[PDB]
DNA sequence: GCTTATCAATTTGTTGCACC
DNA sequence: GGCCAAAAAAGCATT
DNA sequence: CGGTGCAACAAATTGATAAGCAATGCTTTTTTGGC
């Protein structure tokens, strides 16, 4: 899968950043996007996809294995819409 | 916050790295994860989240403005799944 | 208006990546 | 970096 | 640059409830590139 560690070496490799610069653009541009999340602020990155908070109510919920009902706590998540320009270019993909 | 603000906060913050070098990254990163997954690869970042493709399968859609017909073949659509850091620090509930 | 995703608790096997 | 108009992308309707 | 250990991660499982989407023209936002 595509990592930090290969996000970094293309960096490298296609801007000629330094390996410790590429590194850290790559952590920060991750911990950016995490901290507009937990200050409540939607992301939209145009040519690729939003990412949203939904806050959602309780609802019913149980142990899988075995059937013991427990409800599904109130709580706030992060969802992806990806855009249609990305949608396109991934609609007739195939799984490597 | 659009791709655009992400760029100029980044490039704010750490002042060792040229705002122009930092648009540049963000844009390359961004269409490496795109092609990563119109590839068909996964992505996988721990503490923020992975990224993979989900099939689905073919069948009779309509023009939901119309009501007519519409036949959609097979396709794979991208889906995203916050990591463990990523939930925690966005749920402000308990 | 129909299809796909969300999630609970728990186990088994896996891996990104911080740390040496 | 700001301005501005044109283009690209997204948003809306409803999706 | 490379070896290692482990918290984070994938997959499975059941079922009530929530979210997302087919087509497409018009509107609105964001990007782009010259000054």
């Amino acid at each position: 899968a595509l990592t930090k560690a290969e996000m970094s070496e293309y960096l490298f490799d296609k801007l000629g950043l330094s390996k410790r610069d590429a590194k850290e653009l790559v952590e920060l541009f991750f911990e950016e996007i995490r901290r507009a999340l937990e200050n409540g602020e939607q992301v939209k990155l145009s040519g690729f996809g939003n990412f949203d908070l939904r806050d959602k109510n309780q609802r019913p919920g149980r142990n899988p294995k075995t059937g013991e009902d427990i409800p599904i706590t109130a709580r706030r998540v992060v969802t992806f819409r990806p855009g249609q320009k990305l949608k396109s270019r991934v609609e007739n993909a195939s799984p490597k | 916050m659009t791709k655009s603000e992400l760029i100029e906060r980044l490039a704010t913050q750490q002042s060792h790295i040229p705002a122009k070098t930092v648009e540049d990254a963000v844009k390359e990163m961004l269409e490496h994860m795109a092609s990563t997954l119109a590839q068909g690869e996964r992505i996988a970042i721990r503490g923020f989240g992975s990224f993979s493709l989900h099939y689905r399968a073919p069948r009779t859609g309509r023009n939901p403005k119309t009501g007519d017909k519409v036949e959609l073949e097979g396709k794979y659509v991208p889906h995203f799944k916050p990591g463990k850091e990523l939930r925690d620090r966005a749920n402000i509930y308990g």
